[PDB]
């Protein structure tokens, strides 16, 4: 039915630019309220600004932080829906949304200009803003002392694959979400259980990272 | 045989529809609305509609007021399993949702007075012009709006 | 905030449960509610006196009062365990739109488990890369309020991530405690103490 499709997220430095746009199916996209919302990693959902309709004039209203650097717009026959962002910050980095915006306003109790409701979403577009340009992984064993595990420091950009006895599809690994350092980069872990005693358990984990071309196996040994 | 909901949005349109204040299309469009989005009050003396689109096929902000002798039956804006008796309809020719909101925030004001509504269901077409036309008048950050006597109609 | 929620709340499978938002300009605009879960766009739940979407479960309610809104649950399950926040605008009569802080609900859906912990001494190929890093990984927790430290009750420098969900439906965390290679030897042993449901604690020594 509905479909919102966001795309223009990626990789930028700070003062840099960005175009999102959305496209738009299944409803009277001319004639809708449209609303980006953005959540900051770990944060919460942020109303940012929202497009009118053609009786309103096309009018955009801002939240006061994005007010003067970001410019929202529309060309309704494609159904396209776009947010220029410009002066970008870390602090404006996170994952941002269209929503198709209803409007609602009861008579008997209610207080113009209504309420603005968000009916549809998509599943969003990621704008990552930071200075760590991009960065091949390091890669340690971490060997039993059955936990066995390898240690994956330092990269950028997300994300990051990994594999055990190089393709082997070995159960019981568990790859832990990554942390973002204070530095600004990722470090992530892999751990898989083993049998304590199955001596040529021949173990070597096996990471590769596309963004970086950067393919690396340890043979982790008891030690 | 009595009078139906598309006669009176048909009548009160027409003046609008002379005027230039919405497109000669703009009743049929009202017409769907009340279909999907009824506008049925229930009140004091007698029911109350606002037939209105959203903006659509709108051009410049009007009124017109219809007075019915006989009870006529649209569905409640609000879900009751019961028709509104209606006998004063107002007829919203309002393009913004902003400038929509506070003519029905209006709207809300006028029909609380429950004897205004009676002397409306007995006055002249030149009596409740200059009545509504004060009350617009005495309205605060109202909008403009166009409201002139031949924007006021007694039917059926 | 102009919108108040509480940070997080707790509730056991099929019993009620309500989430309230709190702001001035609530007594004179009504709000709508959303649920959000980890990598799912939000769902709207409810908005303005009574308006249900079609779609959303009958479970799911909105009422208002004062400067009060609120959203209740009533016979809570496993799949309304997520984030809710609600929307109103900003002050009276403002064409701005604000979410709340956002509240959330935690349904307890599954028997306590306690964490497994694995602490790893940093490796010598670190090492001679003139760098320390310790790593705890803990798994296999039920439910997902772990806490992290690092025998003195000192420690700096530490890392600890995000509680995340597995296929086993229990959660997992890690922290790093990055050192230098001095440091390592310079103090007697790092330890990782995490406790969950007020704790399972190891140690790993310079050796
Ligand atoms: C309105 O509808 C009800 C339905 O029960 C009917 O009894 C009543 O006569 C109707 N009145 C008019 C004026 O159409």
């Amino acid at each position: 039915e509905v479909q919102l499709v966001e795309s223009g997220g990626g990789l930028v430095k700070p003062g840099g630019s960005l175009r999102l746009s959305c496209s738009a199916s299944g409803f009277d996209f001319d004639n809708a309220w449209m609303t980006w919302v953005r959540q900051p990693p770990g944060k919460g959902l942020e109303w940012v600004g929202r497009i009118t309709g053609p009786g309103e004039g096309w009018s955009v209203d801002y939240a006061a932080p994005v007010e003067g650097r970001f410019t929202i717009s529309r060309l309704n026959s494609i159904n396209f829906l776009y947010l220029e962002m410009n002066n970008l910050r870390m602090e404006d980095s996170g994952l941002y949304f269209c929503a198709r915006t209803g409007k609602y306003y009861d008579f008997w109790s209610g207080y113009p200009p209504g309420e603005e409701y968000f009916q549809d979403w998509g599943r969003g577009t990621l704008v990552t803003v930071s200075s760590a340009s991009t960065k091949g992984p390091s890669v340690f064993p971490l060997a039993p002392s059955a936990a066995l595990g390898c240690l994956v420091k330092d990269y950028f950009p997300e994300p990051v694959t990994v594999s055990w006895n190089s393709g082997a599809l070995t159960s019981g690994v568990h790859t832990f979400p990554a942390v973002l350092q204070s530095s600004g980069l990722y470090s992530l872990s892999s751990v898989v259980t083993v049998p304590s005693s199955s001596g040529t358990q021949t173990y070597i984990c096996n990471v590769n990272h596309k963004p970086s071309n950067t393919k690396v196996d340890k043979r982790v040994e008891p030690k | 045989g009595n009078v139906s909901q598309e006669d009176i949005i048909r009548a009160l349109a027409e003046p609008l529809i002379d005027d230039g204040m919405v497109e000669k299309e703009f009743a049929d469009h009202v017409i769907e609305r009340e279909k999907q989005t009824p506008t049925g009050l229930q009140a004091e003396p007698v029911g109350v509609a606002i037939p209105h689109t959203m903006g659509e096929y709108v051009r410049e902000n009007a009124i017109s007021v219809g007075i019915l002798t006989k009870p006529v039956n649209f569905t409640g804006w609000y879900q009751s399993e019961e028709p509104v008796p209606v006998r004063v309809v107002f007829m919203l020719a309002i393009r913004n949702w902003f400038d929509i909101t506070n003519v029905l925030n209006w709207i809300k004001r006028v029909i609380q007075d429950r004897d205004f509504m009676r002397r409306l269901l007995t006055m002249n077409d030149e009596e409740i012009y200059e009545e509504i036309y004060k009350k617009i008048k005495q309205a605060p950050n109202l909008t403009g709006i166009h409201f002139t006597k031949k924007y006021v109609r007694h039917l059926n | 905030y102009e919108l108040t929620q509480e940070t997080g709340v707790s509730v056991a499978l099929g019993r009620t449960v309500t989430i309230t938002c709190r702001g001035d300009s609530l007594r004179s605009h009504y709000a709508s509610w959303y649920q959000k879960k980890p990598g799912q766009a939000p769902i709207l739940l409810f908005y303005g006196k009574n308006n249900r979407p079609s779609g959303v479960p009958d479970r799911f309610s909105g009422s208002a009062s004062g400067n009060r809104a609120s959203l209740t649950i009533s016979g809570a399950q496993a799949e309304d365990d997520a984030e809710y926040y609600c929307s109103s605008r900003d002050k009276s009569g403002s064409r701005l739109s604000v979410f709340g802080g956002g509240t959330k609900l935690t349904v307890l859906s599954q028997p306590k488990a306690a964490p497994s912990v694995t602490l790893f001494p940093p490796s010598s190929e670190e090492l001679q890369a003139n760098k320390a890093t310790l790593v705890c990984l803990i798994s296999d927790f039920y439910p997902g309020a772990v806490t992290v430290a690092w025998s003195s009750p000192v420690k700096a420098g530490v890392e600890t991530t995000t509680p995340s969900k597995q296929s086993n439906n229990k959660y997992a965390a890690s922290s790093y405690l990055s050192l230098t290679p001095e440091q390592w030897k310079s103090h007697r042993s790092y330890s990782c103490q995490v406790t969950h449901e007020g704790t399972v604690e190891k140690t790993v020594a310079p050796t």
